[PDB]
DNA sequence: ACACTGCGAGCTCGAATTC
DNA sequence: GAATTCGAGCTCGCAACAATGAGCACAT
């Protein structure tokens, strides 16, 4: 029921629809009209709700009225979310039945064993002149653009390509996705690009043993098909989102595999970075500091000189 | 084993069924019950075949007063001999297992070059030179002085079968050909007469098309067989294709001609009655003054028989009885062969099919002979559009007759075309322990270049070297055989030729030898022997081959031979034939279909049969790329079928030439690996 | 328990050797557990033997004799990562050479073929479904390890002459598929022990500490310790009934009637592999 | 007496944070 | 409490679609 197929959607025995399109609250096409007025009246079994976290919005809890189901089931992977109305979801749907011990499965081989190590990058000393000048939101570019760590990036993105392991770097503030991913001459899913070359841009990562990397940006926050990642150099994601940082967490274990988490230290990051490792402690998880890669100054890395450094702090700043 | 569908008790063959076979024994015995037609899709080829037995030979136990004999008409004769052994398999299990004989009777019928015991005419080889030396010694005015019984020619065989052969029918013993001519051998009677006398009282009766929906010869064959039986159109993609051909006659230059020394030995005779050689040489100079000209393609289905009345002043009364009164004169001339006046035979089929058959047929005079300017060749097609004239008696006669393919491509053609309303139209797909079959659209190639095979877009060497890179890149990652179906013989030509003027054929050779399937039928045997041998062996082969073809159709590569089908774009019928141009103006009219809606159709109903040929049995798996761009397109793959269409995913769709030998390489060593 | 082998490992050499999917040279992965192989081969069966043959450009060459040499098998395979690996494979050919040698090998052992595979083609200029019926004839055991796919004489080769056909998941299962070929399936030969050092009784012949063959005087010479750990398969201690004071660490056999602790107990049967108090 | 399928606009949400 | 940033899916207008080849079974 995904405005696409309708594989004839009227009289059928399961139904696998999406959110937003039963509550969706605007005037509806004609073929989904039939279809919800069909829906609406015929006494289901076993609603199955995939991704759970988002049934306490607004617009996604109307599907509970709208819908009428018998017992209602509900599948998530990353049970906290923030404002607090995860406990408002105990009515909703009803008790919490069974939650997985996230380091028994993996003592038994259901799950990698994931190394997370928090490399955190110190900041560029003509970076740090403007960024404890501003406060209004032009220092989000700051800390996310730093040459000290563009290096960290391009250093562990070479030292798992020698290693022939799968790169994917997450990368929130679309404006330096395209910066990091040119400067590499690497692929990037933007987000507004297209279904088509999103299909093929994928699909060359995994049945490719050439194309190795790849620079997404908040795509992949929920169950999609991300083709099994190995490593997975988050950089500069959202605020204190821990339920990002268990779906970042779910592409690795789908050391055996092990992912980053690129810090600009002595910034406003640091105090974000430990807000979001604090669900995956509570599950065994245990977060490493590398201050200092090993050899990062050796090989031929980007940004070495000072002239070319100004230039990139020219290019932030002119944003504003 | 004991199966129970819904009011019936079925004896299977076997053990273990299909979760979908169940379901097509439950969707056919709907349409028994409702006494109605039915359009049924069901992939395989065997396991469908003893399925519909296990049914119907059990529904005639039940309700022996509803259905009494089950026709099945198969395509040709190793299919038929296919179906009786797939029917003692299941008698001898029902003998086993009830302990008893019954009076059931199953036969085949085929031509009387597949039933013969007569050492004089056997090893005669083509089919019209068998029923001429037969007729030399089987005629009513031969057996006129055999009343005597002198020593002049006859046949052995058929005077000692009617003398013996009415009183004692066939026991019991489900028989092929060969068990015919077994009976026949040891008994001394004719195999032919004996199985067409005893066509009347069977339970399986297993012959071809041709003798049910060919419409002079079903009323001298299966006439007065059943008011109430069950007809089973196996293998039924090209009906359309049949009941066309069925009423359509073709006249040339060359056969004319011949009729000419035809009504100059008629005129020898005679002297040794005369208004009919009159008639018929006033017919003979019309149709000779029609192709005399040479001017514009023209058609006039009713209007040829007004001009036909005025410069030779001949009718339609008379006309309609041109074919009966030349059957009868020959009878009474006592001629010794009827194959040399076989020419005079389809002028006079000709002239009773433009007086009787005329609602949606055609009479196209091509003076201009095809690709050439100006070269003195005239054709007159006397071309069916309608092909649901020649089931019109089928649908009508019989009970409840049922349509069965692999690739019915839309259901919704087949009782558009043939009118009638059928009461089921269903559909199926095979169950599967993996996923047997890979396909893929391979669309554009390595370097962004569009792949199809267009009319512009065929020169050009963006696109020769584009087919040339991708079965270069699959012969070096797939076992064991590759089938290369092209679009044409002058495509096949100008594209081999042109990857071996470039360096693209030598590299093909390092991996897998190619064998060219040529036209003529002695050649392309040696070339496929050697092909199923290449694959046994270490090296693997390519049969590089034409889609609308002999080994299309005839030869089923069955697993490890074509482990990989790639189809060199879509098998377009040539879409600019006046035929077919006047065919899809007929189309357009009646029935409201499509010009554009048809020609995939008939393209897809190819390039389904083909590809489905790479997968028959349980553990055969089986790549089937589709190299063309139009391929991906919403109005060409949602017409192959089902069981392979519901593994054609959306990433699967416009691959490259290099993106889709890591499909491909990661499918065949999967499929390698033990369940 | 098992018998004597004498095992053939044929390497592809073909140009799909240069391929990917694998450790930097699908050839280079081949021959990197190849040598993982002839160590676990040699230390499970004591006195077997290795040839190696490489199949190149239609034709097969000999990279290593037929001996029980576990050091010149391990510095071959280090020189031929260097190797140009051009041209198409031949099956006709190389099992044909790895024929001419091990059918005059004596019928108590159990000699096999291995073939490590990753050419889709075998151009050889002969029929192969001959030597199948003359494979069969001489007892050959000929198993194929194939790469990629699955090739219809490789069935036909594996299941006539008696071998096994299997082909790679990936490189954990490579691994698993050699590991598999170690163990030997269920007369009196003339070895020489090398005392003193390490030296020839039969030709007084010095060389290097191995446990080869003497070349000299042909005769070969193993290590009695290393034929003594195949001991005590054969007669194993019977277990005892269990219903302190020890008796072998001081602190029930039916044999001796000396009984023992639970540490004890499990140390005899694991790795002690006798009775303390029966050696008395 | 012209016109199929992809593909970008608005529209309205959610998640988490600034303002 | 009212914005932002960047994502989502659902409607729905918009612009323009296409279609080239070759032969044996069956009745008196
Ligand atoms: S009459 Fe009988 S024996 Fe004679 S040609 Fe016909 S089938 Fe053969
Ligand atoms: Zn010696
Ligand atoms: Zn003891
Ligand atoms: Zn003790």
């Amino acid at each position: 029921f995904t405005s696409d197929a309708k594989d004839k959607p009227i009289g059928c025995s399961v139904a696998i629809s999406t959110y937003s399109m039963l509550g969706h609250t605007t005037k509806r096409s004609w073929e989904a009209e039939r279809v919800m007025e069909w829906l609406k009246t015929q006494e289901w079994g076993l609603m199955i709700l995939d991704e759970v976290h988002t049934i306490p919005a607004k617009m996604f809890r109307r599907v509970l009225t709208i819908v009428q189901a018998h017992c209602k089931l509900g599948l998530t992977a990353t049970l906290v979310r923030e404002d607090d109305k995860i406990v408002d979801l105990n009515f909703l749907i009803g008790p919490k039945l069974y939650e997985a011990n996230w380091m028994e499965l993996q003592n038994n081989g259901y799950i990698a064993k994931v190394q997370c190590a928090e490399v955190w990058c110190p900041m560029s000393p003509e970076f740090y002149r403007e960024y404890v000048a501003i406060k209004t939101k032009k220092r989000i570019l700051l800390y996310t653009m730093n040459p000290n760590k563009f290096r960290a990036c391009q250093f562990l993105i070479k030292f798992h390509e020698r290693r022939n392991d799968k790169i994917i770097v997450f990368a929130d503030n679309v404006f330096a996705l395209k910066e990091y991913a040119i400067r590499l001459n690497k692929p990037y899913i933007y987000g507004p690009t297209s279904q088509g070359e999103r299909m093929q841009i994928l699909q060359n990562f995994k049945h490719n043993p050439k194309i190795n990397t790849i620079f997404i940006s908040k795509v992949g926050d929920t169950s999609f098909d991300l083709p099994e990642a190995n490593v997975l150099i988050q950089i500069s994601s959202h605020g204190g989102s821990r339920r990002q940082e268990a779906q970042r967490l779910g592409r690795v274990l789908r050391y055996n595999a092990f992912f980053y988490s690129l810090v600009s230290q002595d910034t406003q990051e640091m105090a974000y970075s430990t807000k979001r490792q604090r669900f995956l402690v509570d599950q065994g998880y245990s977060f490493k500091v590398i201050t200092k890669l090993a050899g990062m100054e050796e090989e031929d890395l980007a940004f070495s000189t000072k002239e070319e450094q100004q230039q990139l702090l020219q290019k932030v700043l002119a944003a504003t | 084993m004991k199966l129970n569908v819904d009011g019936l008790l079925v004896y299977f063959p076997y053990d273990y069924i299909y979760p979908e076979q169940f379901s097509y024994m439950r969707e056919l015995k709907r349409t028994l019950d409702a006494k109605g037609h039915g359009v049924l899709e069901m992939p395989s080829g065997t396991g469908k075949t003893v399925s519909l037995l296990a049914l119907i030979m059990a529904y005639q136990r039940a309700y022996p007063l509803e259905v009494t004999k089950l026709i099945y008409c198969s395509r040709t004769v190793p299919e038929i001999e296919k179906v009786i052994e797939e029917l003692r398999k299941l008698l001898n299990f029902y003998e086993k297992q009830e302990g008893e004989k019954l009076p059931f009777l199953g036969l085949a019928l085929s031509s009387r070059k597949n039933l013969c015991i007569h050492p004089e005419v056997t090893p005669l080889r083509f089919g019209k030179d068998v029923d001429g030396k037969c007729h030399s010694l089987t005629a009513s005015y031969v057996r006129a002085q055999y009343q005597h019984d002198t020593s002049l020619p006859h046949c052995r065989f058929y005077e000692e079968f009617d003398a013996h052969g009415r009183e004692v029918p066939l026991p019991a013993g489900i028989y092929n050909l060969d068990d015919l001519k077994a009976l026949g051998r040891r008994q001394g009677w004719c195999p032919y007469f004996l199985a067409r006398y005893s066509i009347l009282h069977a339970n399986v009766v297993v012959y071809s098309y041709h003798y049910l929906l060919d419409p002079k010869i079903a009323d001298l064959v299966s006439k007065e067989l059943a008011r109430k039986a069950v007809v089973v159109f196996d293998e039924a993609h090209n009906i359309d294709n049949v009941c066309i051909d069925s009423m359509s006659v073709n006249l040339t230059r060359r056969t004319l001609d011949r009729c000419q020394g035809n009504l100059e030995t008629l005129q020898k005779t005679v002297l040794r009655a005369e208004h009919f050689l009159g008639f018929l040489r006033r017919l003979l100079e019309y149709v000779k003054w029609r192709l005399r000209v040479q001017h514009v393609v023209q058609e006039s289905p009713p209007a040829f028989l007004s001009g036909l009345a005025q410069r030779v002043c001949i009718q339609r009364k008379p006309l309609r009885f041109c074919a009966e009164r030349l059957r009868s004169l020959l009878h009474t001339l006592e001629i010794t062969d009827l194959a040399d006046f076989s020419p005079l035979t389809l002028l006079a089929n000709f002239a009773t099919l433009v007086s009787t058959y005329a609602k949606g047929f055609t009479i196209i005079i091509e003076p201009f002979d095809d690709r050439t300017p100006t070269i003195a060749n005239p054709i007159l097609h006397f071309s069916c559009m309608d092909a649901s004239l020649a089931i019109k008696p089928v649908f009508e006669r019989f009970q409840s007759v049922i349509i069965t393919s692999g690739t019915l491509s839309p259901l919704d053609i087949y009782p558009k075309i043939l009118d009638f309303h059928p009461v089921t139209m269903a559909t199926f797909t095979m169950t599967l322990a993996r996923v047997c079959l890979c396909p893929m659209i391979i669309g554009r190639g390595n370097d962004q270049v569009a792949i199809s095979s267009k009319f512009e877009t065929r020169e050009d060497i963006a696109v020769i070297r584009n087919y040339g890179n991708l079965l270069l890149e699959m012969s070096a990652v797939v076992p064991d055989g590759i089938v290369a179906f092209f679009t044409s013989y002058q495509y096949m030509e100008s594209t081999v030729a042109s990857w071996y003027e470039q360096g693209i054929l030598e590299n093909i050779q390092r991996n897998k030898l190619l064998f060219i399937e040529t036209q003529d039928g002695a050649e392309t045997s040696v070339a496929l022997e050697k092909y199923q041998e290449a694959c046994e062996n270490g090296r693997g082969a390519i049969l590089l081959s034409v889609a609308r073809g002999k080994v299309s159709e005839g030869i089923d590569f069955v697993h490890h031979y074509g482990r990989a089908v790639i189809m060199f774009g879509v098998p377009y019928v040539y879409t600019q034939s006046r035929i077919l141009k006047a065919r899809l103006e007929y189309l357009r009219d009646q029935f409201q279909i499509r010009e554009n809606d048809f020609l995939t159709f008939d393209a897809m109903r190819h390039a389904a049969q083909c590809v489905g040929r790479a997968i028959r049995g349980k553990t055969d798996y089986g790549l089937m790329v589709f190299a063309d761009k139009r391929f991906a397109r919403g109005d060409k793959r949602g017409k192959l079928p089902r069981w392979i269409q519901e593994h054609l995913t959306d990433a699967n769709l416009n691959l490259t030439v290099d993106e889709g030998v890591q499909v491909a390489k990661y499918f065949l060593r999967q499929m390698a690996q033990p369940f | 328990l098992g018998m004597m082998r004498h095992l053939y490992v044929v390497v592809d050499g073909s140009r799909t050797m240069e391929d990917q999917d694998l450790k930097p040279n699908r050839l280079t992965c081949t021959l990197k557990l190849l040598e993982y192989f002839v160590e676990e081969y040699f230390d499970q069966n004591p006195i077997s033997q290795i040839g190696i043959i490489v199949t190149k450009s239609k034709r097969a060459e000999k990279l290593t004799e037929l001996s029980g040499n576990p050091r010149k098998h391990i510095t071959s395979l280090k020189k031929a990562v260097d190797m140009t690996c051009h041209g198409e494979p031949s099956l006709y050919n190389s099992l044909s050479i790895a024929m001419q040698t091990l059918k005059h090998m004596p019928g108590h052992t159990s000699r096999e073929v291995l073939i490590i595979f990753s050419s889709l083609t075998t151009c050889d200029p002969s029929n192969i479904y001959d030597l199948i019926k003359t494979l069969k004839a001489a007892k050959i055991r000929v198993s194929v390890i194939g790469l990629s796919a699955e090739v219809r004489v490789c069935t036909v080769l594996a299941r006539e002459t008696g071998g096994t056909y299997h082909v790679i998941l990936d490189e954990s299962h490579y691994k698993e598929l050699l590991t598999h070929h170690v163990s030997p399936p269920p007369g009196n030969t003339e070895p020489g022990l090398t005392l003193g050092g390490y030296f020839c009784p039969q030709c007084r012949a010095k060389y290097c500490e191995l446990p080869v063959e003497c070349k000299i005087c042909g005769l070969t010479l193993v290590s009695a310790p290393h034929l003594a750990r195949s001991y005590h398969h054969l007669f194993p201690l019977d277990a005892f009934q269990e219903i302190r004071f020890c008796y072998g660490c001081q602190g029930v056999c039916a044999v001796c009637q000396n009984v023992f602790c639970v540490d004890c107990d499990v140390f005899v049967h694991d790795s002690l592999h006798c009775c303390p108090g029966c050696i008395h």
